[PDB]
């Protein structure tokens, strides 16, 4: 679970 | 030859190195102010935090990386993030005096920094081998993103689900290093380069490993992780 990093991703 | 593909891969690295690597080093402002017992672990948190970012980043502009599925591109910098940055921060490393030099005295580098944010020669010694072999082997910038790329892109992480694809985009980046080497980078530099540059990329894994035996001892001790970022947190875990 890396939300933050999911959202650099993205 | 180079083909024209391999070209455009290498014109597309470069150009994703120069949009997040600003050799201005302004934003270092805006971290935590370096102190000189971990009176450097919150200016250096900043610092790496900061960095993964711009890693994160340059994969994303990696030729083939988005093809990847999220899982795999998380799990490929989760494992990378360390050694790019290691890899990256080549280009401030000065052996002048073995220091990384990021514009001013506030913001040099050298050992005694490093073990201010925790760590001892268990991993300032390979580091400070690798960085002066790196900075060695002279590296055109074009060798210099390949390998931040093929690095970023290795089949054989942990976590890697379609290691067939991981492995077929860092095939097409390996033979477009292999073939710059052999058409662009002159004798006597050239010799066994591409053998060279695949060695520093096992003195990562052991730098890695070296990181993330300390990371996981340092984590013991909220009050320190306290000091780290959410990031780094996150990415380090
Ligand atoms: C980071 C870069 C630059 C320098 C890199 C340096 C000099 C300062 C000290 C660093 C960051 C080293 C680092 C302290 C080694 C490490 C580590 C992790 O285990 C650690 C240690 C602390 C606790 C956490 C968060 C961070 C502080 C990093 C895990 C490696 C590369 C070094 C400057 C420029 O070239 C940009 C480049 O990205």
């Amino acid at each position: 679970n890396h939300p933050m990093l999911m959202n650099l991703l993205k | 030859k180079l083909s024209e593909e391999q070209q455009h891969i290498i014109a597309i690295l470069l150009d994703a190195h120069h949009k997040t690597y600003d050799p201005t080093y302004a934003d270092f402002r805006d971290f935590r102010p370096p102190v000189r017992p971990l009176s450097m672990l919150p200016h250096l948190a900043d610092l790496v935090s900061y960095s993964i970012q711009k890693v994160i980043g340059f994969a994303k502009m990696i030729p083939g990386f988005r093809d990847l599925t999220s899982d795999d591109q998380i799990v490929l910098l989760k494992s990378s993030a360390i050694e790019v940055i290691m890899l990256r921060s080549n280009q401030s490393f000065t052996m002048d005096d073995m220091s990384w030099d990021c514009g001013s005295q506030d913001y040099k580098y050298d050992v005694t920094d490093v073990s201010k944010a925790g760590h001892t020669l268990e991993l300032i010694e390979p580091l400070i081998k690798f960085q002066v072999g790196l900075k060695k082997l002279n590296l055109h910038e074009e060798e210099h993103v390949l390998l931040m790329a093929i690095c970023i892109v290795s089949p054989d992480r942990p976590g890697v689900q379609d290691a067939k694809l991981v492995e077929a985009i860092q095939d097409r980046l390996s033979n477009t290093l292999q073939t710059y080497i052999r058409c662009r980078h002159p004798p006597p530099g050239s010799h066994q380069l591409y053998a060279k540059m695949i060695q520093k990329l096992a003195d990562l894994r052991s730098l890695n490993e070296e990181h993330s035996k300390q990371y996981r001892s340092l984590s013991f001790q909220p009050e320190n992780s306290m000091k780290l970022t959410p990031l780094v947190l996150e990415v380090f875990g």
